């Protein structure tokens, strides 16, 4: 019913499109802001996925 | 400064063949190549000539070391040099051929010192023959040899 | 017994035939040899044949193309003579490969030439074309317009379904029966 | 000697009606056939009276007549499939005559054809003309709008069209006009340049609502 | 009796032969030696003849080549002169290898021309096809037009499916039987 | 002069009927075989009447009369395996004709035919129409999407594949053409590339595709 | 005896008596010495024999290289009329090493040929290939595209197989009996 | 002369039959006899009737005839190796057909082939036909993907295959294919290259492929 | 008898009558001393002959090298037409010593060529091969192929063992018999 395909985005591209999902606005800086992501992702459950991913990918966020 | 040069060499050819350098053993390459830089700097121009050196900054950074990578630089001298010749050819073809025809002359009546005539007769010839593709044929070469900057990665490259 | 026309050649002579006998007057076809056709029609139909002649403008002139007005015969070309004698040759090869289609009997392509575009910083303009075509009596022809704009789309560099216009219309109706004599 | 051995090899292409009149009906199939027979009679090798008639042109001869003794008639086609009794399709919900009227419409439309002796006149019904056509406009998977309105329905096909989706309409289109005619529903294939082929929507405050079907497109960028 | 075509050409002949007998009407050719052929007709034949050469533009030109206009005479060559024969090439080469596949009898193919691309710093734009074909009846001819965009993708740098157009038609009905002789 | 001399050595390939109504018929294969015997009739070389039969010509001739006389019938081919009985396949869960009037059907296509002696009406199924398409088209392993609608399914086949599969899906459907015939289910192979082309997208009920890193497009829910 | 065509060489004239015979009408091969050959039809074959002219485009014109358009006898060449004469004899020596696989009868393979990237000093693109290939029947020519597409990768510098397509058929069915003489 | 000296020099490698309907009937081995057998017949030097007769050509006019008067049919292939009296592979898990109704298909099958003096019809199990594609494809070391369904089961090969086992597939395709036939297994050869040649990844529940140091790609699941 | 071909030289007549003995015809290799060699077939065995002629696009054409397109005699040689006749030396080398083997009667190598890797600073891509053979029958084709591996492996400067993509086969069933006249 949901999802964003990624297609070589750039991490603030892809972080803003779970922005409606997550009811709250999201800022990535600008060393962060330089990897990349492809692939079918599916917003379902994002509070479990951005911990997944930012595990995965290395990276630290606090809300 | 690659078309500048193949110009001015353009007129330096042309200016030597019809006599008026022989002091050695020049004014009309100076035409040319202020007239290449004009018709160069009319259309576009400096919007490729800076975009150039701002991508050499996207291919050499410093901190880099990048060199002007040697092997296709060896090929530098005659590659304006083959454009300079065939630039120059129709000219001096006809330069020459009325040179010889005036010589069978000259076997036809051996005290005609045809070489006198020889610097007359030039002269009019060497900007004649130029008058016919001085304007369909000259300035769209000036176009293509300006080098772009799509090249710039065949030229450089950085050591680590 | 009155000639009107002489001098003329096979390709004229032919439609000089079937433009007078679709109004009803005989002609006959004399040939000469070396200096060419020759035209006669009766004398009761001399007046109503001089007549036909000055509304159509016959004999029909040679058909241009561009590239006749620049031809490769020269010593030098510059580059909107050689652009010109490229887009002319696309201009007749679309018309004879059009003429293949399934009905149609006769077409006419034009394309859009551009001269100023090349030599400054200005940037090339679209392409625009324009075409007609003469189709076979019987086919319902609101629906063959779209198979001639989907051929002519993506037979250039970037052309849009709205700077091409078709322009169609049926054959006339046939001419089988023969004229007649004028008796006296 | 007589008209068809004066044709072609085979006696299978063409048919040889009397008519009522004195003339030689021939009946042949199609327009090349009509040219093949319109010649033989042109150039005159027949010492007799002959006409040459078609199912496209005489379907046109006798609508001419129907339009102006008959005007506000609701009616489709006319069938040829056996020469000398056609069959005439005439509208059931859109017509008042009754059983006496009907039968001076036979009578004058057998006046017309001389060839042919009865006209036999039948009824199809106004629904299941669409529902037809909505079949198989929808067992192509083809993109579509339907306008319904009143005395016809039409069909209207736009959009940037693949080479496909061409020919399989272009394919259906013929087939479905000789059995019916072009006088109830009508198609209207156009080709315009958007991706969306024929639809488009406008986006606010609750998600994506679905606009009035108009003349205006969006041109797409894509 | 009266003639209407001299000195066609050998190809020139056998299509206004093929196309006269379409309409039934019989006609002959004659050989003149080194003048070429020639073709006669009836008496009555010829109100129609003249009328099936004006409509069909009889006698056919010969077909025209974009190589034709950029010969290899010239001592010079530009860039512009170079890649319109080199697309010339490839657009007779892809031409006579489409004959080859199932079922097709003739065909024809069209490349979209860039030449003042690479004279500027602007980049390559991508290039276009579209086709045409005439296929043996009998064959269900929407699912082999596919097959023809298959071929046709990877033949050339980069396309997309969006840039080939490939419209196709199934033959005439054959002709078979003899005209007939007029008698009178 | 007979006329199973006249053609080619082998006596195999063509089978001749004789008809009721004074007409030989020369039953071909294909249309190559087609065009083999048309010339030998066409330049004349026997006095009799005589007309060459095909099975796909045979089969586009009577549906023209069937679509004019007995409108709205479901029917899915005419097989001509023996010439002098065919066989009629009549769809069951489509129709509502009572065992009287399929006589008349029965007869009627038999005074159509001159060659058939009797013409066999069987009915067919119409679920097993469906699964056996759906059932080869599961062991080529290819992808498609099943579009069920009233009188009529249609398989659609799209997306980029790659070449061994259309070869294998083009050997299929002209083996089920040969068999069922196109009339009930419909199969719609379509080669595009990838919609959207390079694009990001956020699909589902709101949707945007995203022409560069900072640019929107809001069309139609993606 | 009606001539169709004359001056045919001896591949011209093998073709047209091989689309002949297969509709059953036979022709004659004449010898003419300097002059070709020539071919000969009946009077009641020629009508069918002029429509199968015009329909399949014989007689045949010779097929086309792209290295005959770049003569290898000028003077000077350019790096854009040297890759194109090194990649014409390729694709011309691939089908022939794919005439000597078992099975096979005829193929045609094309490449994609660089033309920026002689005046550029941008980098080439990838290299598209793309086959046609004629099988003898009975064989199981889905499971031949493999072998194929195995020997056409690593032919050249780097391609992958979404970028190779082979589009294949089978032969056609064999014409063993003669066509038969019209009796009259 | 009779027919079995019109032929070649080698009479071992066809064999005539004489037929019902008063015909001959020759029986090749492969296309390349057929043509040879089929030249002599067609170039005219025999006076009567004859035909020549194939293993795969008879093996689909009776399937092509089979389809339009016995459809909801399950068998594999009918089996020539003694063309006097052939032997038909039945399907038993898919068929209701009574001992009645077997000897009306064996008689009506017996008036297509009129060379033939009897049909003998064998019903065949249904598992051992995909257990012995599935233990013979397993003998190669081939990676596979079994996709089973009702009426019909097929195999998928994908990968980066190497020369080897594109030799020993086709080796053993083609040795299955003989003897069964394509109406109950299809095998489905497709070759495409590895995304993953100097790249590095994570494999197991959560994987990914590392597209390069600053990029990762997270497939489909 | 009517003659098929004539003109051609002593390795095409080779061809075309080990082609026609395998289809059951007769054909006869007359001399006519300068001007090549002739091929005459029996009337009845004239229709056959016509179809194969066709079907296997006979006479061979001979056969193709890369060292043909750059000749030796130029007065200036490139540095790019020189590296292709030293890859169009080496994949004749490898050919010719290819058959010596056990068990192969004709084989074919296809190296990668890169002329414009040369001239630029980019790093040479690696080199690819690719090769068919044919093998008598009896000998265990599948475990060859390993050697053929080794043997082309280290012929260059660095391949990979996957690079390399050998198709072979074995050879057809012997043709000893005589195909026999047409008795009339």
């Amino acid at each position: 019913g949901s999802g964003f395909v990624a297609k070589d985005d750039s991490l603030r591209t892809f972080f803003d499109a779970m922005a409606l999902q997550l009811k709250e606005p999201v800022i990535v800086s600008k060393m962060a802001a330089r990897k990349k992501i492809t692939g079918n992702f599916e917003f379902h459950d994002p509070n479990a996925l951005l911990e997944k991913l930012s595990l995965q990918l290395g990276l630290i966020w606090y809300f | 400064s690659w078309p500048f040069w193949v110009m001015h060499a353009l007129g330096c050819i042309i200016d030597n063949q019809r006599g008026a350098t022989l002091s050695s053993s020049s004014e009309m390459a100076n035409f040319l190549n202020m007239f290449a830089a004009v018709v160069y700097l009319q259309n576009g121009g400096l919007v490729t000539m800076v975009d150039v050196l701002n991508k050499s900054y996207q291919l050499c950074d410093p901190m880099n070391e990048c060199t002007p990578s040697l092997p296709p630089l060896l090929t530098f001298i005659n590659q304006v040099a083959q454009n300079a010749l065939v630039l120059a050819s129709p000219v001096v073809l006809v330069l020459l051929l009325s040179e010889v025809f005036l010589g069978l002359l000259s076997r036809f009546a051996p005290q005609m010192n045809a070489f006198a005539i020889s610097l007359t007769v030039k002269s009019g010839i060497a900007v004649l023959i130029m008058l016919l593709y001085f304007s369909p044929v000259l300035p769209d070469n000036v176009l293509r040899l300006s080098f772009q900057a799509t090249g710039l990665s065949s030229w450089f490259y950085e050591r680590g | 017994d009155k000639d009107l026309l002489k001098g003329l050649d096979q390709e004229q002579a032919n439609e000089v035939i079937a433009v007078l006998q679709m109004h009803n007057i005989e002609a006959n076809k004399i040939d000469s040899g070396k200096l060419g056709y020759s035209i006669t029609v009766a004398e009761p139909d001399f007046t109503a044949a001089v007549y036909w002649i000055k509304t159509y403008q016959l004999p029909p002139r040679p058909r241009v193309e561009i590239a006749q007005m620049f031809p490769a015969d020269s010593l030098v070309s510059s580059p909107r003579a050689e652009k010109a004698r490229l887009y002319s040759a696309i201009e007749q090869r679309l018309e004879q490969s059009l003429q293949t289609m399934e009905g149609v009997l006769s077409a006419r392509v034009h394309i859009s030439y551009d001269i100023d575009a090349g030599e400054n910083g200005r940037p090339p303009k679209p392409v625009h074309l324009s075409a007609l075509a003469v189709y076979e009596r019987g086919s319902p022809l609101a629906h063959q317009i779209s198979d001639i704009k989907r051929f002519l789309k993506n037979s250039f560099a970037d052309v849009d379904y709205d700077n091409i216009s078709v322009v169609l219309s049926e054959r006339s109706d046939a001419q089988l029966q023969a004229p007649g004599t004028p008796v006296k | 000697a007589e008209l068809d051995s004066l044709l072609g090899q085979e006696k299978e292409r063409f048919q040889v009606l009397p008519g009522r009149d004195k003339m030689l009906y021939v009946a042949a199939q199609n327009e090349r056939d009509t040219l093949w027979a319109r010649q033989v009679l042109a150039r005159g090798d027949y010492d007799k009276n002959a006409r040459v008639i078609n199912e496209n042109e005489e379907n046109k001869r006798i609508s001419i007549w129907l339009d102006t003794y008959y005007p506000q008639l609701a009616y489709y086609r006319i069938h040829f499939d056996e020469p000398r009794k056609p069959v005439f399709w005439l509208s059931r919900q859109r017509n008042t005559m009754s059983k006496k009227e009907l039968e001076v419409l036979s009578q004058k439309l057998r006046a017309l054809m001389p060839y042919a002796d009865s006209v036999n006149i039948t009824l199809m019904d106004d629904v299941t003309a669409a529902g037809q056509a909505e079949a198989g406009l929808k067992q192509q998977a083809l993109p579509y709008s339907r306008r319904n309105h009143k005395g016809g329905v039409t069909f209207v096909i736009q959009g940037a069209l693949d080479d496909v989706e061409i020919l399989r309409a272009r394919q259906f289109v013929d087939s479905y006009y000789r059995t019916w005619g072009g006088r109830y529903v009508q198609f209207a294939i156009e080709l315009k340049d958007d991706w969306l082929k024929g639809r488009s929507f406008q986006y606010g405050a609750e998600g994506y609502i679905k606009m009035s079907p108009g003349h205006w497109y969006f041109p797409s960028p894509l």
